[PDB]
Parts: structure tokens; C-alpha cells; sequence
């Protein structure tokens, strides 16, 4: 029943996916050993969406862990929930990609794509009614951006009709940790736009901005950014794992949220968000959730929505609430801020409400937005690419892998084409 | 005798069914288990077996299981025939395209199979009461596929249409007008009398009359159920002037294509408010024509009445009905078309309204069901047509409809048909 | 020919509406026309047929004022080939001085236009 | 309903807030932790959450942290929303220049952000109660920047101004008139009714009436809080003649620029002195017009009264108010302008004054709040204008204001504006 098959690519992808697995195992009440320990039967009916039923009433997640290094596999298996995973889905090479997209897409990951495909196919045939694939990866470096796009293309080729949603942490200028990120991002979005039905753009800088300027953490580590990602990870698929008054699965979002086929790079967000010493004082009412939700500080990318127009926004609310105030805020936001939403398309909001709130939360709101302002990251990536493209650096480490100049040129042309379409409707 | 098969399509249809049958079991005194503790007043809606069990003649069809298998878990899990409540595997994605060609295609054959096995025990089948929503993918596509085959397998039988219609301001999806426009061919060609439901108008109703600040859709349902039960009141209980379901629709319909009447219910009033009013027949008669009581956000004072049907129930004397309608025809603010100086059809039933114990509606000795066709309702379509233009002018979301097997020009036939309907409801007003 | 509108045109227009027999009591025009129902009464004198007065209800809440004026835009103004933006309509409904008069000026001219037209 | 957002700017503003909220929590019975042990009388000043906590709608803004993070350490550290009390990094240096252009520029955007997040829960927001000091750098510059944006974002809302004004003799800084003169544009253009506070006059008040030889500013605060609470008394408690905050300022204001009334409070009396007096309504009425009880060192007998407002609270009968005001109009020493032979606005409230346990004020069954505009108050500006000349004649300290981004001629516009105000308050006295 609407089974969803998860794939992890790169160290970023597999660690954030592992923490997502931890979060939704707590939501479904799954013991670290894999046994069920939840309180209500509501956690139990839609276990088949993320986990496989096995002997002893223990449940194994439908995740395929893919990497080119064994060290990340070693860390994840030794992590808090390493034991719950399938030993077979730990499919990995030995030599790393070295943050080389060409390595992952032609040499290093091409040999392991056969060993990942035979696992993803068995996972899919284990499903009763497959709905799609949620894939976690990073546009930075050559592992997540490199092999991730290749296997995404393969699964899209053999699964042409299933939903393809990807959550992509993507490079940024001021919190860049690797020199050669823009090549990787340009060569990755080239395949992401053509193949993926859904892509969530996540930028690390805005995660940092959330954890300082909203969460007031003095030392928010990398796991806290993983937590911020996993919150929306769990939120976007809430409707098809739990009952709610307005059920909106992934394709419910899709039919409402992407006006033209290529305009599918979106803006995630989550509410509520407070510091430790300020949650005691906050009124968690739904209107306040809304005023927090469309704030430019709550978002997870540097693209400020005030520099563009929203095409479609998705607000999947959660908890035991009525909904007239839901409609009134969703119309007030787009009425008083009608200059920030495309007036030519009148009702830019898709509303979904779930009946069971997250554990420890009385209510929650998950933000998904289509703004023309998201081109801020794309054109900046293209500009940084040009600053390292126009007269030939670092290309020997790609062309040595069989990579060629004209494909780089087409990738840049496609970035320019994308930013053109997203500026067209602004 | 006098059986009616109720169809419930989409989430809205199945849940409005859950509320309607909740009302019916209470008013006819059936437990949630189907038993009768202790007249054939239930034969109109419920079938009887040898063991003393009341089995409803209803189908819950949803292309997704969540709401229906939630019904399989609720208090009415044993009331219904489990495999007459049909669930699909893939949701309709708020898309008319897949619901009408792709996903409903494999399931409709079982739906008509169950409809046939519901028809074959009905000795006096009167008509069909199908419930859905215009904006929903299932309620659009699957209903569009279903009335097509019902109109050729049960062409003689009347098909009443109770549909939930989008608001001028309140909306839950951006694709709702797309789903709504391709539904218009079904109501025009494969429906006999359609009843349109607006959520924002009834939101105002519950805000002003019920004094409740925070109702849910369940409060909406526990009044749509009253409106449908009041329409079916004459078929199930005794009355001085019982109106047959065919008599009803003959009184509503002036022309085969003009069969889209508004609905209002009175007295919609809270329990704290029922005490201080005597609640005469006249005031419930006067309250129905008040634009602040309309079920659809359109001003009747902006339009002209063609057919008027007074469906009273409870302790109402027909003399008081005549006295009220004399006052109604007395005021000029309510101007009827030059078609109907006779104006009013009167129907009286002896059963007082049945109150839901968890409801927000008061217990009143008298209740009236107002169903009227008017030219003012074209405004509820006069914003939807301009709305549909505002999306179709770029081909806003058509690649999905194209990608799921719909012809691109079906939108062209759709807005041509709505324009024809809008014209048809304007010439008759002269 | 006066290129712009002088203060005297306001007075001319003030007197003309009084010249028409209108079923209204003694009160200022700038606050009555704001309602909207008076405008269609004015036009009743010219063509009683197109005016229905089975469509707009006299109230004095801004919500009903604008709801009536919007209706009037698409049922009387459209026949006169006359179009006005909502930003203006807001001001008419607010009993704004000068604003509704800026529509009263061309309204009568459009009516006389319709009179001259050889309609069959 | 009837909410008011209180603004506290500068050291004087934040500490007078600390005393005001100390009075409010006691009079409305809230613990320093925000809880209610056991009417919606607190909705005017405090917001309520689900856990039963009273959260004040107030902002403490200081360009320096010492006083506010002292509040973060005091008994009211948990009462306030911690990040609605905003601290800067660089002090204002008693300079209007940096506070209005340089240092308050980076912090004002957060201040208005918090003001918006305080406005969005106020369903019936009545007005603003901003507290500061004229002579202070923050209370001048940051307030000047803040009322500018508040007047364009909350133009309709009333903005009451409670400001602390320098003494003719007592002063704490040499630059105080410089800060005071550039504040005059704000009160004239971006304020609706300003209340001026003189430290030396109230020093005389506490010296003579309270019999206390050695009070602090905290004693000043524990009577400014009473004056502001008495002004807000009608909005929070029941009264025979409750005066709305808009009604109040409509009764004070004869012209848009004449909105600068004096304030006095009665009975200001020590605990040892409260015993030997019956303390009738008449004597508290007579004590208010006594120049030895004025809050600003100006002689009302030197001027003419325009508007008079009798804000009584406690066990006061309005007949006694009429009897007192008959005597008030009887004497000639109190000559009102030929504008107001009606003279007096009367406001009565049923709540007796609330006593601070550590205060120096006695417990009295009756209390009256006196607010009156008069032409004699121009003398309090008639020494400040000659004062400002006495510095500006060499350009005494302008290089700092010039060095921090102020135009040199802004002083010229400043004394031109104060001269215009001084003239405006003289012609109306004829
Ligand atoms: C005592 C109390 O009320 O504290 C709450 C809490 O509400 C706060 C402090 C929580 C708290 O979260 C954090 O401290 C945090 C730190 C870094 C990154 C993200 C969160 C909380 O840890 C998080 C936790 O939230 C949940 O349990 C949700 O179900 C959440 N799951 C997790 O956060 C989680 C934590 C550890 C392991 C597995 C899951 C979730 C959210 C969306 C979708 C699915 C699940 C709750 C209620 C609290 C604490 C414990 C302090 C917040 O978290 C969430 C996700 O709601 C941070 O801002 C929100 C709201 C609150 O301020
Ligand atoms: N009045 C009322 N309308 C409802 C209710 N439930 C759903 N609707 C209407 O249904 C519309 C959207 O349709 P959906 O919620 O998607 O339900 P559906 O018909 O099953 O369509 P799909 O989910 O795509 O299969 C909304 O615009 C609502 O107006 C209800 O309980 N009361
Ligand atoms: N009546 C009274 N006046 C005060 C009090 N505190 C400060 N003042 C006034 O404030 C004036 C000087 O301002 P500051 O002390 O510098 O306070 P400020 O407004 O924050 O100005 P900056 O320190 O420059 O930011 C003095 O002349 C006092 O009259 C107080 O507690 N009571
Ligand atoms: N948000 C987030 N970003 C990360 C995390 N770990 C690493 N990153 C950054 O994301 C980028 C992704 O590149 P990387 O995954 O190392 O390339 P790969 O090895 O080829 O997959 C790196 O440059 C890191 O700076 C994390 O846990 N969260
Ligand atoms: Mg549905
Ligand atoms: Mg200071």
C-alpha cells in the first residue's frame, strides 16, 4: 500500500537518511533492535510504507545505502540505529570518488551500479504497491552528486511512472568546504531537472541561519542540520502514513505544486522552531505557526522569497486542529502579501492536515514552496562555474575519467536555461 | 418499495455518507450493529435479512483506501456490507484525467457489479443519491465515468446529484476548477437534478446561526445529512402532502437542462438559541429566502426565482404554510420569473427533525427544507468560468491531463459547455 | 473647448441629477450615490427595461456596498461598454468626494449615446 | 480586546517599566513568575497562554545591556519574554545623533519586528504607552527613529507619550537640552498626547507630602506607575463613567498640536499621614490644582486651563465630584481659558489604588488622577529654549552630532520648531 523505497547516496545522504530513519522509527515506535514498541495502533497500520515485515514482528527499513567508501558504512552501522539496517543494502566500493563527479558517474560508481540495481529491484518487488523512491544525496562532491544522478537515471528509466522525489543538500559560496563543488552541482542538476519529478533544494547556510537566529543554539553540530532536514523529510510523507482530514500523498502534492514539468525544485520548511528557553513562552496556535512558516528565516536555502514570486506553496499541517483558521491564514498570507505570490494564479497554497501530531508536539506545520526566487542559488552556481570554466582549470581530473568539455558546456547551458525559465514567470 | 441506491464517491462522498447513515440509523432507530430493538419505514434506505439486520443499500467508492478502511475501523464497520465499500490502490491525485480514464477504469466494473446486486433486491427503486465533490480527483473522474454507464443501464431511474462546490474565496487545491469544469458535462447530460454545496457559505451559516466558533467538516456533514434526509422525508414517513421523488423533480425542473436548484435548511440554530424563540412556521419560511442563509455564496436578490418547493416536516399546519407564502409573494424584494405566478410547491411531513447527540443543531419541533432554482446561481459559475480562463490561458496544468490520456481539446469542449449552460440560465430569466 | 474639468462642471452635474425626477428624499448626493442603488434608479428614467431592481439591495455596510457595486460593474456598466478598476470602486464605496463624480460625468454621456443608437 | 503595547526605551524607560509592571502584577494579582493563583481584566496589559501564564506585551529597548540584563537577573527575569527585551552593543553616549542614525539603525528593525509580533495577537489594540527620557541619548534618538516608523505602520492607533523632562535647576548631563530639542519634532508630528515628567518638582512632592527625606528614583517610579495605571484604570476595571483611551485624548486635545497636558496625582501622602485625615473627594480635588502638587516645575496660576479631566478611582461618588468642581469653578484664582466654561471631564472607576508593599505611599480608599493642559507649561519650555541658545551660540557640542551623521541645520529646524510650539501655546490663551 503506497510503499516508498529509500536510497542513500554519499556520506551526507546516508547520514541524514540514517537520522531520518531514527526520527521516524521513534514516530512509529520502533525499537533500535527493530522490534515494535509504539503506544497506539496508529503507528502500526502504515509500517509497510517504510519498513518490511519480518519474523519476530521486527521491521527492517526499505533503505539502500550506497557509497564509494567503507568508512561511512562503518560509522552508520556503528551509529545509534546501525543494527536495524539490512546487511545486504550496505553496497559500497573501496576507493572513494575524491569529490569527482566524473569518477562517480563513469568509473567508480559505474561498477557499483549493478550491485545497487539488484538490491533496489528486490526491494521494489518486495513491495505490495510501490509509490516512488525518496533519495537522499548531496550536490557537493563527486559521490552523492556523481553516482546519485546515474542511479537516479537508471531507476527512472526502468521505473518511468513512479514518483521520483529527491532531497538535495547543495553547495553554497560562504560555507563551501570543497573547491570543486560548482562542477558537481552543475553536472548534477543537469540530470535532476530531466529525470526527477520532485527535488527539494536544501542549502547549508540557511540551516545555520535557522539554528542560530531562530533556535539560538550556541553549538549546533552537523547532526542538528541533519535533524532540520529530517523534520521536513518526515513531514512531506505524513499523509500516507497516518490518517488526517485532508490526505495529501506525494502525488497529491505533485499535481498541485509543479505548474510546468521542469519547475520542480522546491523550498522546504518546518514549524514550530524555538530555542530551549523560549518554547516555555510561545503560544503554539496555528496562526502563529503560519506567521512563523512563511518567514524568510524559517526556510532552508539562502534564496529570499521577497526577491521573487511564489508559484505554488504546500502547507501540510499536522495535529488535532480545525481548519477554518487554516483557510483564513492561507488566504491572508497570499492576500496581504499578494505582491509576493503570482497574482495570475490565484490560490497558490495546498492545504493538508494530519490528525496525529509528532511525538512531544501538539501540532506541527511543514512548508513546501515554489518561488521564482529559488533561481538565486542556480544563477550563483552558474556564475561560480563560469569563474572556473571560461579558461580551463581542474578539467584534467574530469577529462582523465573520460569526461569531455562539450558536456560541461551543455551542463552550463542547461543551468542558464533553467534560470531563464524561473526568471520568465517572476 | 420506494428504494433508493446511494452512491458515495471520493473522500467527501464517503465521509458525507458516514454522517448521513449516522443520521439515518438514529432517525429510523437502528443500532450501529444493524439491529432493531423494540412499519417498513426503513425499506426506502435499508435492506432487511432473516436475522433481523438492517443492511444499507450504499456503495463507498474511493480510489484510495485511507478514509474507507478508516470506516472499516469505526463504529459503523459492521453496519455496512464490507465488499460493497470498494477501495482502490492508487489515489486520484486531484486529477480528473486518471480518475476518468486510468485508475477508475479497472475498478468501475466492480462498482457497477455491486450497483446491480443492489438494484436486484429493490422492488420499487425510486432513484439514485450520489455524493461527491467537484474539486476532488475521484469525485470528478470516477463520477464522470460512473454516471455515463448508469445513464445507459438505469436510464429511466432518476439520478439526484448532491455535489460539493468550490467557494469564491475558500479553496483547498489549485487544480479544483480543472476538476470542476470537466464535471459539467456529467450534470448536464447524465443528471436529472443537481444540488450544489458551497463550503464558505455554510461556514458563514455555522458562524452566525450556530454560534460555534470552531466547527469541523463534521458539522457541515451533520447538516448536509439533514438536507438530504428532508428531501427524502416524504418517501420514508407519512405526511399530509407527501411529495414523490419524481413529483419533486417534476416540480423543480422547467426545462431538461435547467435542473440546478439551490438548497437551504431552516431552522439552523444552536441549542442555547432554540429556547428563546417560539420558532413559528412563518419565520422558518422567511429565514430560507434570506441571502445570509443560502448554501451557495450567491445572492438570490441578484436573481429571479423559477420554481419554489416548501418541504416542511414536523408539527406544521398547511394553513400556516399558505399564510406564510402569501407574505412571501407580498414583498417585492423576492421577485419570481414571469413563469410562475403560482410560485410554490408545498410538502408537509409528520416526522420532526432528528437531532444528532453530538451535533451542534438544536432540537426544534418544526423543520423546513428549501429547494429552489434561480438565475442568481449562475454567479457561482460566473466566477468559475473566469477562473478557468485564468489557468487555461497558459495551459497551466494540462500536461498531467494530457499525460494521463485526456485529449487537449476536452478543455475546449468543457468551457464551451459551461458557456452554453451560463447562457441557458440567462435567457430563461427574461 | 475646456481641456480639463473646472469647478463649475461639478455644480452643473450637481444640478442635473436634481433635475431628474428621482424617488429619493432630501439628502446630499455625494453620500447617496455612494450606496450604488441610486445610480441604477437614475438610469431607470432612460431605459426602465435594462434596470431590474430585482438585483441590488440597499444597505449601509461597506461589504454590501462593494458587493452591489461589483455586480453593477458587470451588469450595467458592461452594457454601456464602461469599465472601472477595483481600486476606484473601493473609493466610490467609501463615499469618496470627487471619485464617484468622475464616473457620474461620463455615465450620462454613455446613456445619451445609447439613446441615439438605433436599436431594434 | 482593549490591548495596549507598552514601549520602554533607554535606561529611564526600562526601569520605569520595571516599576510599572511591578505595580501591574500586584494590582492584577500575578506572581513574578507570571502565574495566577486562585475576569479578563488583564487582557488590556498581559497576554495569556495555555499553561496559565501571563505574558506582558512590552518591549525593553536599550542600546546598552546593563540595565536590561540586570532585569534578566532580577525577580522579573522569568515574567518577561526574554527576546522581546532587546539589548544593543554600544551605549547611546547621551547623544541623539548616534541613537537616531548610527547605533539604533541596526537594532530598530528587530524592535519593529517584535512590535509586529506583539500587535498580531492584540484583537482590540487601543494604543501605545512608550516611556523614555528627553535628556538621554537612547530616549531621544531611538524614540525619534521609532515613532517615525510606528506612525506609518500604526498611523490610526493612538500613541500616548510619557516622557521624563529636565528640571529648571536639577540636571544630570550638560548635553540634555541638545537631546531634548531634537525630540520636539517627534512629539509634535508623531505623538498624539505627550505627558511630561519633571524630576525636581516630584522631588519637592516627595519631600513635602511623603515626609521621606531620602527617597531614590524608585520612589519616583512607584508614582509614575500609579499615574499611568490611573490613566489606564478605565480600560481595565469597571466604572460608573469609564473613559475610553480615545475618549480621553479627544477630551484633552483642543487642536492637533496642543496635546501636551500636565499630570498630578492625589493623594500623595505617607502612611503615618493617612491616618489623621478623612481624605474626602473634595480635598483630593482641591490638592490637585495646588502648584505645590504639580509634576512639572511650572505655576498653573501663571497660566490658563483649557481642558480638565477628573480621573477618579476608588470609593468616590460622582455627586461629590460635581460638588467639588462647583467649588473649583467658584474660586477666581483658577481661571480657565474662554474656551471651556464646561471645564471638566469626569471619570470614575471602582478599583481602589493598589499599594506597593515596599513603597512610601499610603493606603487610601480614594485616588484621583489629574491630567490637564494649560498655557503655563510653556514656561517649562521657556527656560529650555533660552537654555539651548546658551549652548548653540558657539556650536557648543555639535561636532559630535556632526561627526555621527547629523546635519548642522537640524538644530536650526529644532529651535524653529520649538519656537513655533511656544507661539502656538500662547495665541490659544487669548
Ligand atoms: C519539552 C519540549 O516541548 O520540547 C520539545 C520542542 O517542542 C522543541 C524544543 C523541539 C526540540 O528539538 C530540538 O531541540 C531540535 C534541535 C535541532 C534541530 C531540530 C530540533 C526537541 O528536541 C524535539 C521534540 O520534537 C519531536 O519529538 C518531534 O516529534 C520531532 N522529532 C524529533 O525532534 C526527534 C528528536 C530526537 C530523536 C528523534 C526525533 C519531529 C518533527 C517533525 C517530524 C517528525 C518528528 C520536542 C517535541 C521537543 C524537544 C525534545 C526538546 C524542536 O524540534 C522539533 C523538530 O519540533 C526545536 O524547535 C522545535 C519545537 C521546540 O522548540
Ligand atoms: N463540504 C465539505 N466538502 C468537502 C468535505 N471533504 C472534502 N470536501 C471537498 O472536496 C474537495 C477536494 O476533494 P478531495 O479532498 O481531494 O476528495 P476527493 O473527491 O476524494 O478527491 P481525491 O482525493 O483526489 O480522490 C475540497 O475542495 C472540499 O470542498 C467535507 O467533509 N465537507
Ligand atoms: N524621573 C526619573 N528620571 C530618570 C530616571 N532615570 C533616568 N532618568 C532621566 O534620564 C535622564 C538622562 O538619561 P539617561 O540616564 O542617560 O538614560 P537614557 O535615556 O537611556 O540615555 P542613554 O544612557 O544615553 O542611552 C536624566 O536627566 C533623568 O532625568 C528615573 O528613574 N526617574
Ligand atoms: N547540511 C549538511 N551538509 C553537510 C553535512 N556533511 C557535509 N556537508 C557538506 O555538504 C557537502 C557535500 O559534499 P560531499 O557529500 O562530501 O561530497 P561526496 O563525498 O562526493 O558525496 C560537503 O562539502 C560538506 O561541506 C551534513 O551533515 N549536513
Ligand atoms: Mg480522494
Ligand atoms: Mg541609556
Amino acid at each position: 500500500m503506497r510503499e516508498i523505497v529509500h536510497i542513500q547516496a554519499g556520506q551526507c545522504g546516508n547520514q541524514i537518511g540514517a537520522k531520518f530513519w531514527e526520527v521516524i522509527s521513534d514516530e512509529h515506535g520502533i525499537d533500535p533492535t527493530g522490534s515494535y514498541h509504539g503506544d497506539s495502533d496508529l503507528q502500526l497500520e502504515r509500517i509497510n510504507v517504510y519498513y518490511n515485515e519480518a519474523t519476530g514482528n521486527k521491521y527492517v527499513p526499505r533503505a539502500i545505502l550506497v557509497d564509494l567508501e567503507p568508512g561511512t558504512m562503518d560509522s552508520v552501522r556503528s551509529g545509534p540505529f546501525g543494527q536495524i539496517f539490512r546487511p545486504d543494502n550496505f553496497v559500497f566500493g573501496q576507493s572513494g570518488a575524491g569529490n569527482n563527479w566524473a569518477k562517480g558517474h563513469y568509473t567508480e560508481g559505474a561498477e557499483l551500479v549493478d550491485s545497487v540495481l539488484d538490491v533496489v529491484r528486490k526491494e521494489s518487488e518486495s513491495c505490495d504497491c510501490l509509490q516512488g523512491f525518496q533519495l537522499t544525496h548531496s550536490l557537493g562532491g563527486g559521490t552523492g552528486s556523481g553516482m546519485g544522478t546515474l542511479l537516479i537515471s537508471k531507476i527512472r528509466e526502468e521505473y518511468p511512472d513512479r514518483i521520483m522525489n529527491t532531497f538535495s543538500v547543495m553547495p553554497s559560496p560562504k560555507v563551501s568546504d570543497t573547491v570543486v563543488e560548482p562542477y558537481n552541482a552543475t553536472l548534477s542538476v543537469h540530470q535532476l531537472v530531466e529525470n526527477t519529478d520532485e527535488t527539494y533544494s536544501i542549502d547549508n547556510e540557511a540551516l545555520y541561519d535557522i539554528c542560530f537566529r531562530t533556535l539560538k543554539l550556541t553549538t549546533p553540530t552537523y547532526g542538528d542540520l541533519n535533524h532540520l532536514v529530517s523534520a521536513t523529510m518526515s513531514g512531506v510523507t505524513t499523509c500516507l502514513r497516518f490518517p488526517g482530514q485532508l490526505n495529501a500523498d506525494l502525488r497529491k502534492l505533485a499535481v498541485n505544486m509543479v505548474p510546468f514539468p521542469r519547475l520542480h525544485f522546491f523550498m522546504p520548511g518546518f514549524a514550530p522552531l524555538t530555542s530551549r528557553g523560549s518554547q516555555q513562552y510561545r503560544a503554539l496556535t496555528v496562526p502563529e505557526l503560519t506567521q512563523q512558516m512563511f518567514d524568510s528565516k524559517n526556510m532552508m536555502a539562502a534564496c529570499d522569497p521577497r526577491h521573487g514570486r511564489y508559484l505554488t506553496v504546500a502547507a501540510i499541517f499536522r495535529g488535532r486542529m480545525s481548519m477554518k483558521e487554516v483557510d483564513e491564514q492561507m488566504l491572508n498570507v497570499q492576500n496581504k502579501n499578494s505582491s509576493y505570490f503570482v497574482e495570475w494564479i490565484p490560490n497558490n497554497v495546498k492545504t493538508a492536515v494530519c490528525d496525529i501530531p509528532p511525538r512531544g508536539l501538539k501540532m506541527s506545520a511543514t512548508f513546501i514552496g515554489n518561488s521564482t526566487a529559488i533561481q538565486e542559488l542556480f544563477k550563483r552556481i552558474s556564475e561560480q562555474f563560469t569563474a572556473m570554466f571560461r579558461r580551463k582549470a581542474f578539467l584534467h581530473w574530469y577529462t582523465g575519467e573520460g569526461m569531455d568539455e562539450m558536456e560541461f558546456t551543455e551542463a552550463e547551458s542547461n543551468m542558464n536555461d533553467l534560470v531563464s525559465e524561473y526568471q520568465q514567470y517572476q | 418499495m420506494r428504494e433508493c441506491i446511494s452512491i458515495h464517491v471520493g473522500q467527501a462522498g464517503v465521509q458525507i455518507g458516514n454522517a448521513c447513515w449516522e443520521l439515518y440509523c438514529l432517525e429510523h432507530g437502528i443500532q450501529p450493529d444493524g439491529q432493531m430493538p423494540s412499519d417498513d419505514s426503513f425499506n426506502t434506505f435499508f435492506s432487511e435479512t432473516g436475522a433481523g439486520k438492517h443492511v444499507p443499500r450504499a456503495v463507498f467508492v474511493d480510489l484510495e483506501p485511507t478514509v474507507i478502511d478508516e470506516v472499516r475501523t469505526g463504529t459503523y464497520r459492521q453496519l455496512f456490507h464490507p465488499e460493497q465499500l470498494i477501495t482502490g490502490k492508487e489515489d486520484a491525485a486531484n486529477n480528473y484525467a486518471r480518475g476518468h480514464y486510468t485508475i477508475g477504469k479497472e475498478i468501475i466494473d466492480l462498482v457497477l457489479d455491486r450497483i446491480r446486486k443492489l438494484a436486484d433486491q429493490c422492488t420499487g427503486l425510486q432513484g439514485f443519491l450520489v455524493f461527491h465533490s467537484f474539486g476532488g480527483g475521484t469525485g470528478s473522474g470516477f463520477t464522470s465515468l460512473l454516471m455515463e454507464r448508469l445513464s445507459v443501464d438505469y436510464g429511466k431511474k432518476s439520478k439526484l446529484e448532491f455535489s460539493i462546490y468550490p467557494a469564491p474565496q475558500v479553496s483547498t487545491a489549485v487544480v479544483e476548477p480543472y476538476n470542476s469544469i470537466l464535471t459539467t458535462h456529467t450534470t448536464l447530460e447524465h443528471s436529472d437534478c443537481a444540488f450544489m454545496v458551497d463550503n464558505e457559505a455554510i461556514y458563514d451559516i455555522c458562524r452566525r446561526n450556530l454560534d460555534i466558533e470552531r466547527p469541523t467538516y463534521t458539522n457541515l456533514n451533520r447538516l448536509i445529512s439533514q438536507i438530504v434526509s428532508s428531501i427524502t422525508a416524504s418517501l420514508r414517513f407519512d405526511g399530509a402532502l407527501n411529495v414523490d421523488l419524481t413529483e419533486f423533480q417534476t416540480n423543480l425542473v422547467p426545462y431538461p437542462r435547467i435542473h440546478f436548484p439551490l438548497a437551504t435548511y431552516a431552522p439552523v440554530i444552536s441549542a442555547e438559541k432554540a429556547y428563546h424563540e417560539q420558532l413559528s412556521v412563518a419565520e422558518i419560511t422567511n429565514a430560507c429566502f434570506e441571502p445570509a442563509n443560502q448554501m451557495v455564496k450567491c445572492d438570490p436578490r441578484h436573481g429571479k426565482y423559477m420554481a419554489c418547493c416548501l418541504l416542511y416536516r414536523g408539527d406544521v399546519v398547511p394553513k400556516d404554510v399558505n399564510a406564510a407564502i402569501a407574505t412571501i409573494k407580498t414583498k417585492r424584494s423576492i421577485q419570481f420569473v414571469d413563469w410562475c405566478p403560482t410560485g410554490f410547491k408545498v410538502g408537509i411531513n409528520y416526522q420532526p427533525p432528528t437531532v444528532v447527540p453530538g451535533g451542534d443543531l438544536a432540537k426544534v419541533q418544526r423543520a423546513v427544507c428549501m429547494l429552489s432554482n434561480t438565475t442568481a446561481i449562475a454567479e457561482a459559475w460566473a466566477r468559475l468560468d473566469h477562473k478557468f480562463d485564468l489557468m487555461y490561458a497558459k495551459r497551466a496544468f494540462v500536461h498531467w491531463y494530457v499525460g494521463e490520456g485526456m485529449e487537449e481539446g476536452e478543455f475546449s469542449e468543457a468551457r464551451e459547455d459551461m458557456a452554453a449552460l451560463e447562457k441557458d440560465y440567462e435567457e430563461v430569466g427574461v | 473647448m475646456a481641456s480639463s474639468v473646472d469647478e463649475e462642471a461639478l455644480h452643473q452635474l450637481y444640478l442635473w441629477v436634481d433635475n431628474i425626477p428621482l424617488s429619493r428624499p432630501k439628502r446630499n448626493l455625494s453620500r447617496d450615490f455612494s450606496d450604488g442603488v441610486l445610480v441604477a434608479e437614475v438610469i431607470k428614467f432612460y431605459f426602465p427595461k435594462m434596470v431590474e431592481m430585482h438585483n441590488y439591495v440597499p444597505a449601509n455596510s461597506l461589504q454590501q456596498k462593494l458587493s452591489n457595486w461589483g455586480h453593477l460593474n458587470r451588469k450595467v456598466l458592461k452594457r454601456l461598454n464602461f469599465s472601472v478598476p477595483d481600486d476606484v470602486m473601493r473609493k466610490i464605496a467609501q463615499c469618496a468626494p470627487g471619485v464617484v463624480e468622475l464616473v457620474l460625468i461620463p455615465l450620462r454621456q454613455r446613456l445619451e449615446e445609447r439613446q441615439r443608437r438605433r436599436k431594434q
